[PDB]
RNA sequence: AAUU
DNA sequence: TATAATCGAGCCGGGA
DNA sequence: CTCCCGGCAAATTGT
C-alpha cells in the first residue's frame, strides 16, 4: 500500500544512535579496543593510575588487559553465567632499599560486558545500568535564605570522592567554613596556605566591610605550622596533634588526588565561574614542603564580591542543566572499580608486613577477591542495575535511555522534594517533559530527549542550526545549557524559503523564555520537533492535540505492549517507527550488497559481493525476561537481491522494519448499551477469529534436587503412589516430554525425596500394613504446574553434576528446566490502549451479529465510548480516526510527525477522495440511497451536521467529512439515530492480563513467625485485610464478620482448624479462639522484661498459653 | 494445616474404630508392633515377652489380625480413601 | 480443525528449509475453503507431501472423492532446495466458531488442534430502498448482498437461513 | 470488568475463583450428592484441572 | 520498579 | 609457648 | 533558641 508523508520541516540530522549513551560509555571506560600505550586516562585506565604506586616495598601498575570472554552471550544466558572478560594487570615489586625487581602478571578477575545492543548478562539475566543525573561538580553559589542579602559559597567535588565545603559570613563579621558538620573561622585556614595579611589585606580590601571579618590578630600570630595544629585539634578532639599527623589528616581532606577529587568537570566549572585555571582537581596542593592554595581564595573572592553588588556576578541555579550532570554507565561502573582497587591496596599493605619481608611477588602480594566484590556488587545489587525491560524491542531502548535522580549518590524518595521534580525550563530539548512515572517516582526518573547526546564532561547537549545574518545554515551545533543561554534561538517552524528565513517576525528563546524577533536576531533555530521529547513520546502522532497528562500515559504504555504474532505498524505513524527497529537490533539486515543464498524459518545466509557466504542464525521462539516472545522471521526469499542496509528478518513487534506495537482495527466511537462503561472497552469476536491480539508467551519452570542428610533427591519417573494416567507423559528419565500439554496440577519434573526421621507416622504405617504395600523410603516431591498456568513443553534443560561444562552449588546434584509456551487469545480483562493513554479493560465480545456494522455490511472491531475523551482532552486520538477512515478505503498509511503535522484541510481532502470509493462503489453496482441513510440524514440536519437542502449523496459526503458514518445496529436493523464517528485506530494489548492476576485461596502457607497466610499469588498468599479495611467492617458494625478477618480466616490456629472441619461437616462455624500473633506479642514483651498479664473481671489472671508456658 | 489436622484426627478416628472390632489380644499386638504404643515397632520376640509367647505365636496372630481387619475394610471401604 | 506435520511436536516448532513457521503455516490452513459434494461426509482428512524448491500452494493436496478445494491458488509454504513437508490436514463440517481450546481434536499424537471458523458466509448487507405500487408509497424494496467463500452458496445460504428462522417460529406452539 | 446486566445486589464472580474460595463448602455438597465418596475424595478430584466434570 |  | 613488638578508623513538629 | 526523637496513604506485582 502507499505511504503518505505529511509535514514541511527538512530535518537537517537524523537521530543520533539511540544507545549511544550506553555503548559510548562503557567502551569509552573499558578502551579493550585500543593498544595500551595509546589509552587516554579515564576509565579502568585512570581507575589503576589512581591506585598505584602502593607505598607502604612499592607496587607499581604497568598495563592491563582484557581477555577473550570464556563463553559466548548465548551461553551465558543458557548456564546463568555472566557475561564478562579476564581481567589482567602487568605489577612491578620493587624493593626500595634493594633494587629488586620482579614483575609478573596478576589476574584480578573479571569485569562484565556490554552486549551490542547496551545491556549486560549478570548470572543469566539481561540487565541495564540506568544512567544518573547528580549535582555537577564546581562551586555554586545560593542565596542564605535565613539572612536576604547575603550568599554561602559551596565548593562540591564528585559524590564519594570528597567533603561539601561551605564558606558563609556569619552575622559577626567573620568568613566562617563548614566541613563535616564542624565550622571555624575560615581564616584559621587562609594562614595555613601561607597566606600573611599582605597579602590577603591587599587583595580583598577593595570590599569595605568584608576583609575586616576576616582580619584575626591571633592567627597571623602563629607560623603555618602552628595554624595547621591548631585547625587539627579543632576537627579531630582526643587526637593527639603530632606534627606528621595533621599533615597526614588535612592534605588527605584537601591536596591528595586519592581522597580528594573534583570533577574534570569539576575543574571546567571552578575554571570558568572564577576566571582562574586549576593545575587539577583538588582544590590545594602539597608543594615544596608547605601547603600551597589553588581554589579557596579565588572562591572568597567572587563571594565577597557578589554580596557587595558587583556586576558580573551571579548565584547559580541548582536545577539548571548546565549545573546538573549525567554519570553515564562507564562512570557509575569505574567508581565502583576505583573503591575495588583501594580496598586491593589496603590489602597490599597489610601483606608487606606479614611473612618474609623480602621473599614476596606481585602475585603473592595480590588478594583480587575484593576487587571481583565491588564488582559484582555493583552488577548485582546497586540500585541502578535494574533487570532489563524487554516486554517489546521498545521496552529495552528506552529502558537504556532513562535517567535516575535516585541510587547511590543521589535523593531518596522521602528526601526529595518539588524543585528536583519540576520541569526546568532547561529540559528544553534535554530531558523529555512528558515522560516519567505516575505515581512516587514522578520527576526523579526522567528519559533522554531524542536528538540529545551526553558529552565527555556529562552535560546533556541538544543540536540547534546556526542562523547568520538570515540564512539558516545547515550546520549543527550541540550546546550545553549553560552556552544555549547567550543566544536567541527561533523555533523550528518559523517559515523559510530555500535557506532564507521567510517571516518578518520569528517565535523565539532568550533564555528559555518566549520572545518575538526580527530575523536579523536569530543566532540559531531548532532542529525539529522531536528534540523536545522522548522516543516514546515521539511516537503518538497528533501530540499537539493531546493534554499532556494523557501524552504521559500513552509514552508509557508503549513500553507494555506486548509481541503480537499478527503484530502491525499503525496506519498513523510518526516517522520514527523504522528507526526504533533498527537501533533496537531486534530486526536482521544485510551488511554489504548481496544474493540471498538460503531461507530458512532457523536461518538466512547470504551471498554478498565479497563472494563469502555469511549466514544469519535466527532467534526463534526465545523467552524475554517478561515472558513475551522475541521471535525472529524471515522477510526476504532464496535469490532476493538485497542491498546495504535492507531489511532481512524482521523482530518482535515489527512489521516490514516498522514497529508493530498493536493491530489497526476498525473502532466505533458511541456508547454501547453500558459494557462501554468506565473506561471498559467492547470488542468483536471477528478480532479472536482472525487472530488479532494474540499473542505468544513462555514461562520457565526450574527444580533441584540435591544431597540432603537424609540421601540424596532422585530425579525419577519412579513416584510413589502414582498413576500411570498422571505419569503418562513424562519421559524415562521423569522429565514431562517436549509437545505435551500441561495442566494445573500435571507433573513437570518427577523428583523423590527421602522421608524425614519422624518418617511415616504409626498411624501410616498401620494403614499401608492393611493393604500390604509396605511403606516407602522416599515422597512424591515432583515439580508441578501451578494453578491456572500450563501450556505447550516446548523445552527442558538438563543440567546434573558430573557432566561436561557444568558445576553446580554445592549439594545440588542435577537441575532442570522446563519452558511451557502459551498462545493467548484476547479475553475479558485483558488490557487495551492506543497512544494517547486511552486505556481500558475488555469487558464484552459480541459475536460479529451484534456489532454496529456499515450499511455494506461490514462490522466494526471496537466500540469505544466517547465519555472517555471530553475530560481527559485527548483529541489526538479523534485525528487518528478520521485519517484512518481515509486509509481504510484509500488503501494507504500515513505520516504526520509531532507538531508538523496533517492538518484539517489536508484530512478533508483524503477524507472526500475516500467518500467516492466508499460510495460511488454503490451507486454504480445499482443501488441508491437507504431508507434508514434517509432517516439518520433526517436527524443529522436537525443537528446542523448537514447542510439542509442538498441530495442524499452530497449530504452523506458532508457527515463523511466530519469522519461520521451512518451506522447499523446489528440487533435491531434500525440505523443509530445519529450519525458516528468510524475509523481505523491503532490498538495495543498491554502486558496486564487476567490469567496473570486472577487469584483465589480458601486455605493454604502460613508465616513461620505469625501464623499469618504468606501474600501473594506466587506462595498462594491471602490477601491482606489491613487497616483501612478493618475500619470499613467497624464502620458497617459488623463485628463477627471482622473477627473472622482475625483469628478463624487468619492465625487463630486452633479456630481455622476448627472452622474448616465444621464446614466440610455442614456444621457452623466455631466461635473463636485467641489469635496466635496475639500471644506473640504477649512473649515479645516479655522478652523486653515487661509483664503483660491478661485478667478476668476479678482482676485474676487468665491463661491465654493454657498451662504450656508454666512451670 | 488446617486440611492436614482435619486429615490426620479423621484417620487417627477410622483406625481405632477398626481396632476395637479386633479381640483385645490380637489388637494390642498389631499396636505394639507398629509403633502406635510407646512410638518403637517392636520386634516379635518382644512382643512374645509381654504377653508371654512364643515368637511364632506372636506372628499367628498379627497375620489373622491383619486379616480380619482386611476383610471388615473390604466390606467398610472406610480406610481406602486415606492411601492418597 | 487439526494439523500433523511429520517431525513437528507442536505449534511453536520450525522446519528446515521452510520459510514459515509452523504458526503461520496453520494461520495459512485456516483460509483453506473446503467443499463436501457428500453430503452425508462430516470429516475427512487430506494429506499433503511436498519437496524441493517449489511454494507449496492449496492444490497440492492429494485429491479425495467427493472434495473440491475451492481456492487452489493459496500459499502453504514456501520451500527451499532440501525443504520438506508432510502433512495431515483433518477438515470437518460444523457451526460456528469453535476455538482450538474447545474441541481439543488430535488425530495423532502429534497433531496440533486449530481453531475453526465453520461459517461458510464471509459479508451480509441488506439494502432497505423506497417502492410504490403506484397507490400507496412508503413500500419497502429489499435487496439482501451475501457473499461466500463457495463452500456453500451465497442462495444455500439464503435458504438455510430461512429454514432456521422459519423452524424457530414454530417453537412458539405449546404454552404453558 | 462492568456488568451492566447485574441488579444492584449482584456481581459477577469468576466459577474458578468461586470453586477455590467455597471450596470447604463445596466438598460438603459433592458427597451429600453421590459424586464423590467422603470429603477426602472429592478434594483429590479437584486437584487436578482436567478431573473437574 | 510496576498497576489502581 | 620466648628477637622485639605498647592509644582506631530529608523535611517537620514537638518537648527538655 | 538548640537539639534530639518521633512521624511521614493503601492494596498489588515483579527479578
Amino acid at each position: 500500500m502507499e505511504i503518505k508523508r505529511f509535514g514541511r520541516i527538512r530535518e537537517v540530522i537524523p537521530l543520533p544512535p539511540l544507545t549511544e549513551i550506553q555503548v559510548e560509555s562503557y567502551r569509552r571506560a573499558l578502551q579493550a579496543d585500543v593498544p595500551p600505550e595509546k589509552r587516554e586516562n579515564v576509565g579502568i585506565q585512570a581507575a589503576f593510575r589512581e591506585t598505584f604506586p602502593i607505598e607502604e616495598l612499592v607496587l607499581d601498575f604497568l598495563e592491563y588487559r582484557l581477555g577473550e570472554p570464556p563463553f559466548p552471550q548465548d551461553e551465558c544466558r543458557e548456564k546463568d553465567l555472566t557475561y564478562q572478560a579476564p581481567l589482567y594487570a602487568r605489577l612491578q615489586l620493587i624493593h626500595k632499599d634493594t633494587g629488586l625487581i620482579k614483575e609478573d602478571e596478576v589476574f584480578l578477575g573479571h569485569i562484565p560486558l556490554m552486549t551490542e545492543d547496551g545491556s549486560f548478562i549478570i548470572n543469566g539475566a539481561d540487565r541495564v545500568i540506568v544512567s544518573q543525573i547528580h549535582r555537577s561538580p564546581g562551586v555554586y553559589f545560593t542565596p542564605d535564605p535565613a539572612r536576604p542579602g547575603r550568599y554561602i559559597a559551596s565548593i562540591i567535588p564528585l559524590p564519594k570522592r570528597g567533603p561539601w565545603i561551605d564558606l558563609e559570613v556569619e552575622p559577626n563579621g567573620v568568613v566562617s567554613m563548614k566541613v563535616n558538620k564542624r565550622k571555624f573561622p575560615l581564616v584559621l585556614l587562609l594562614r595555613v596556605l601561607g597566606y600573611d595579611q599582605e597579602t590577603l589585606a591587599r587583595e580583598l580590601g577593595a570590599y569595605g566591610e568584608l576583609v575586616q571579618g576576616l582580619m584575626d590578630e591571633s592567627v597571623f600570630a602563629m607560623r603555618p605550622e602552628e595554624a595547621l595544629i591548631r585547625l587539627f585539634t579543632l576537627l579531630r578532639p582526643g587526637d593527639p596533634p603530632k606534627r606528621d599527623k595533621a599533615v597526614a589528616y588535612v592534605y588527605g581532606l584537601i591536596a591528595d588526588p586519592r581522597r580528594y577529587d573534583l570533577g574534570e568537570a569539576g575543574r571546567y566549572k571552578a575554571e570558568e565561574k572564577l576566571g582562574i585555571r586549576l593545575s587539577g582537581r583538588t582544590l590545594a596542593r602539597f608543594e615544596d614542603g608547605e601547603f600551597k592554595d589553588e581554589v579557596f581564595l579565588p572562591t572568597l573572592r567572587y563571594l565577597f564580591a557578589l554580596t557587595a553588588g558587583v556586576p558580573g556576578h551571579e548565584v547559580d541555579d541548582i536545577d539548571h542543566l548546565g549545573n546538573r550532570r549525567i554519570r553515564t554507565v562507564g562512570e557509575l561502573m569505574t567508581d565502583q572499580f576505583r573503591v575495588g582497587l583501594a580496598r586491593l591496596a589496603r590489602g597490599v599493605r597489610e601483606r608487606m608486613l606479614m611473612g618474609s619481608e623480602d621473599s614476596l611477588t606481585p602475585a603473592k602480594l595480590v588478594n583480587s577477591r575484593p576487587l571481583e566484590a565491588a564488582i559484582r556488587e555493583f552488577f548485582s545489587r546497586s540500585q541502578l542495575s535494574q533487570f532489563k525491560d524487554e516486554t517489546n524491542p521498545l521496552s529495552s531502548l528506552r529502558h537504556k535511555r532513562r535517567i535516575s535522580a535516585l541510587g547511590p549518590g543521589g535523593l531518596t524518595r522521602e528526601r526529595a522534594g518539588f524543585d528536583v521534580r519540576d520541569v526546568h525550563r532547561t529540559h528544553y530539548g534535554r530531558i523529555c517533559p512528558v515522560e516519567t512515572p505516575e505515581g512516587a517516582n514522578i520527576g526523579l526518573i526522567t528519559s533522554l530527549a531524542a536528538y540529545a547526546r551526553v558529552d565527555e564532561l556529562g552535560f546533556i547537549r541538544t543540536p540547534y542550526r546556526r542562523v547568520v545574518g538570515g540564512v539558516v545554515t545547515d550546520e549543527v551545533v550541540y550546546m550545553t545549557a549553560t552556552e544555549e543561554d547567550r543566544y536567541t534561538i527561533a523555533q523550528a517552524n518559523t517559515p523559510l524559503e530555500g535557506n532564507r528565513i521567510a517571516a518578518e517576525r520569528v517565535v523565539a528563546r532568550r533564555k528559555g523564555e518566549p520572545v518575538i524577533v526580527s530575523p536579523e536576531e536569530v543566532e540559531f533555530m531548532d532542529v525539529s520537533p522531536k528534540q523536545v521529547f522522548s522516543v516514546n513520546t515521539n511516537l503518538i502522532p497528533f501530540l499537539e492535540h493531546d493534554d499532556a497528562n494523557r501524552a504521559l500515559m500513552g509514552s508509557n504504555m508503549q513500553t507494555q505492549a506486548v509481541p503480537l504474532i499478527r503484530a502491525q505498524a499503525p496506519v498513523v505513524m510518526t516517522g520514527l517507527e523504522e528507526r526504533v527497529v533498527r537501533d533496537s537490533l531486534a530486526a536482521l539486515y544485510a551488511e554489504e550488497d548481496g544474493e540471498v543464498a538460503k531461507v530458512d524459518g532457523n536461518r538466512i545466509v547470504v551471498r554478498y559481493e565479497d563472494g563469502r557466504l555469511v549466514e544469519y542464525p535466527l532467534r526463534r521462539f526465545y523467552r524475554s525476561n517478561q515472558g513475551t516472545a522475541l521471535d525472529q522471521r524471515p522477510r526476504v526469499v532464496v535469490g532476493q537481491r538485497v542491498r546495504k542496509g535492507d531489511l532481512l528478518a524482521d523482530g518482535p513487534a515489527s512489521e516490514n522494519g516498522f514497529l508493530a506495537l498493536g493491530q489497526n482495527v476498525l473502532v466505533a466511537i458511541m456508547p454501547f448499551d453500558g459494557y462501554n462503561f468506565e473506561d471498559a472497552i467492547v470488542i468483536s469476536e471477528e478480532l479472536l477469529k482472525r487472530d488479532f491480539y494474540t499473542s505468544i508467551h513462555i514461562e520457565r519452570y526450574e527444580i533441584e534436587a540435591r544431597d540432603t542428610k537424609l540421601g540424596p533427591e532422585r530425579i525419577t519417573r519412579d513416584i510413589p503412589h502414582l498413576s500411570e494416567a498422571a505419569l503418562r507423559d513424562l519421559d524415562e528419565e521423569g522429565v514431562v516430554r517436549i509437545g505435551a500439554e500441561v495442566k494445573p496440577g500435571d507433573i513437570l519434573v518427577g523428583r523423590t525425596s527421602f522421608k524425614g526421621e519422624s518418617e511415616p507416622t504409626p498411624e501410616e504405617r498401620l494403614l499401608r500394613s492393611i493393604f500390604g504395600e509396605k511403606a516407602r523410603d522416599v515422597k512424591d516431591t515432583s515439580l508441578r504446574v501451578p494453578p491456572g498456568e500450563g501450556g505447550i513443553v516446548v523445552r527442558t534443560v538438563r543440567l546434573r553434576r558430573g557432566d561436561p561444562g557444568v558445576e553446580l552449588k554445592p549439594g545440588v546434584r542435577e537441575v532442570v528446566r522446563v519452558y511451557v509456551a502459551q498462545k493467548r487469545k484476547l479475553q475479558v480483562g485483558d488490557k487495551l490502549a492506543n497512544r494517547h493513554g486511552n486505556k481500558g479493560v475488555v469487558a464484552k465480545i459480541l459475536p460479529v451479529e451484534d456489532m454496529p456494522h456499515l450499511p455494506d455490511g461490514t462490522p466494526v472491531d471496537v466500540i469505544l465510548n466517547p465519555l472517555g475523551v471530553p475530560s481527559r482532552m485527548n483529541l489526538g486520538q479523534i485525528l487518528e480516526t478520521h485519517l484512518g477512515l481515509a486509509g481504510y478505503f484509500l488503501g494507504q498509511r500515513y505520516i504526520s510527525p509531532i507538531f508538523d503535522g496533517a492538518k484539517e484541510p489536508e484530512i478533508k481532502e483524503l477524507l472526500a477522495q475516500a467518500f467516492e470509493v466508499y460510495f460511488g462503489k454503490r451507486k454504480g453496482e445499482g443501488f441508491g440511497v437507504d431508507k434508514r441513510e434517509v432517516e439518520v440524514l433526517r436527524r443529522a440536519e436537525k443537528l446542523g451536521l448537514v447542510t439542509p437542502g442538498k441530495t442524499p449523496e452530497e449530504q452523506l459526503k458532508e457527515l463523511f467529512l466530519q469522519g461520521k458514518v451512518v451506522l447499523y445496529d446489528g440487533r435491531t436493523g434500525e440505523p443509530i439515530e445519529g450519525p458516528i464517528v468510524v475509523g481505523q485506530m491503532f490498538i495495543m494489548k498491554l502486558y496486564h492480563m487476567v490469567e496473570d492476576k486472577m487469584h483465589a485461596r480458601s486455605t493454604g502457607p502460613y508465616s513461620l513467625i505469625t501464623q499469618q497466610p504468606l501474600g501473594g499469588k506466587a506462595q498462594f498468599g491471602g490477601q491482606r485485610f489491613g487497616e483501612m479495611e478493618v475500619w470499613a467492617l467497624e464502620a458497617y458494625g459488623a463485628a463477627h464478620t471482622l473477627q473472622e478477618m482475625l483469628t478463624l480466616k487468619s492465625d487463630d490456629i486452633e479456630g481455622r482448624n476448627a472452622a474448616y472441619e465444621a464446614i466440610i461437616k455442614g456444621e457452623d462455624v466455631p466461635e473463636p479462639s485467641v489469635p496466635e500473633s496475639f500471644r506473640v506479642l504477649v512473649k515479645e514483651l516479655q522478652a523486653l522484661a515487661l509483664d503483660v498479664q491478661t485478667l478476668d473481671e476479678k482482676d485474676n489472671p487468665v491463661d491465654i498459653f493454657e498451662g504450656l508456658a508454666s512451670k | 494445616s488446617p486440611v492436614d489436622a482435619a486429615t490426620q484426627s479423621l484417620l487417627s478416628e477410622e483406625l481405632e474404630k477398626a481396632l476395637s472390632k479386633l479381640s483385645e489380644r490380637e489388637a494390642m499386638v498389631l499396636k505394639l508392633r507398629k509403633g502406635l504404643i510407646d512410638g518403637r515397632e517392636h520386634t516379635l520376640e518382644e512382643v512374645g515377652a509381654f504377653f508371654g509367647v512364643t515368637r511364632e505365636r506372636i506372628r499367628q496372630i498379627e497375620n489373622k489380625a491383619l486379616r480380619k481387619l482386611k476383610y471388615h475394610e473390604s466390606r467398610t471401604r472406610k480406610l481406602r480413601d486415606f492411601l492418597d | 480443525t487439526s494439523v500433523y506435520i511429520e517431525d513437528v511436536l507442536h505449534e511453536f516448532s520450525t522446519i528446515p528449509g521452510v520459510k514459515e513457521d509452523v504458526v503461520e503455516i496453520i494461520l495459512n490452513l485456516k483460509e483453506l475453503v473446503v467443499r463436501f459434494l457428500n453430503p452425508s461426509l462430516q470429516t475427512v482428512t487430506l494429506l499433503l507431501k511436498a519437496e524441493g524448491p517449489k511454494e507449496v500452494k492449496a492444490r497440492d493436496f492429494l485429491p479425495v472423492a467427493d472434495v473440491e478445494i475451492m481456492n487452489p491458488d493459496l500459499h502453504i509454504a514456501t520451500l527451499e532446495e532440501g525443504g520438506r513437508l508432510n502433512m495431515e490436514v483433518r477438515v470437518d463440517r460444523g457451526v460456528g466458531y469453535v476455538p482450538a481450546e474447545k474441541h481439543g481434536i488430535k488425530d495423532r499424537i502429534n497433531a496440533i488442534p486449530v481453531d475453526a471458523v465453520f461459517s461458510p458466509v464471509r459479508r451480509v448487507a441488506f439494502q432497505v430502498e423506497d417502492t410504490r405500487l403506484g397507490q400507496r408509497t412508503d413500500l419497502d424494496k429489499l435487496t439482501l448482498r451475501i457473499w461466500t467463500d463457495g463452500s456453500v452458496t451465497p442462495l444455500e445460504a439464503l435458504n438455510q437461513a430461512v429454514e432456521i428462522l422459519r423452524e424457530h417460529l414454530t417453537y412458539f406452539s405449546n404454552p404453558q | 470488568v462492568v456488568g451492566p446486566q447485574l441488579k444492584l445486589h449482584q456481581c459477577g464472580l469468576p466459577k474458578r475463583m468461586a470453586l477455590e474460595l467455597f471450596k470447604p463448602f463445596l466438598l460438603k455438597k459433592m458427597e451429600e450428592k453421590g459424586i464423590a465418596p467422603n470429603v477426602k475424595a472429592a478434594r483429590r478430584m479437584l486437584e487436578r484441572q482436567r478431573d473437574i466434570k
